[PDB]
């Protein structure tokens, strides 16, 4: 029942064991040199 | 000598260790290890270096 505004859709492959780092804060190997978010984040994170 | 040993223990016979005089730089587990679980209660990941 909402309508949203600047809709980016970001897409890659990890590991099961890393997506976890995949969350505003969350150290890491891939938080720290391949992908980052933001801490005032609005959206949403799928994984399969 | 903590992460890659070669024998555990048993968890009601649990293993104490302590640490100290040393440097704790991390990134050196990125090449071998890979952590299911990892979770810190009184201090927040991006701050423990
Ligand atoms: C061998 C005992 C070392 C004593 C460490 C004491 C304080 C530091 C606390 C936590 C760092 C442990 C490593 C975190 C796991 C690596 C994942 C990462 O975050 O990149
Ligand atoms: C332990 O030895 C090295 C130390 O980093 C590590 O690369 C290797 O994968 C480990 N071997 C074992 C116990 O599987």
């Amino acid at each position: 029942d909402l309508c949203f505004t600047n809709v980016y859709a970001d897409s890659f492959v990890i590991r099961g064991d890393e997506v976890r780092q995949i969350a505003p804060g969350q150290t890491g190997k891939i938080a720290d040199y391949n992908y980052k978010l933001p801490d005032d984040f609005t959206g949403c994170v799928i994984a399969w | 000598e903590v992460f890659n040993a070669t024998r555990f223990a048993s968890v009601y016979a649990w293993n104490r260790k302590r640490i100290s005089n040393c440097v704790a730089d991390y990134s050196v587990l990125y090449n071998s290890a890979s952590f299911s679980t990892f979770k810190c209660y009184g201090v927040s990941p991006t701050k423990l270096n």
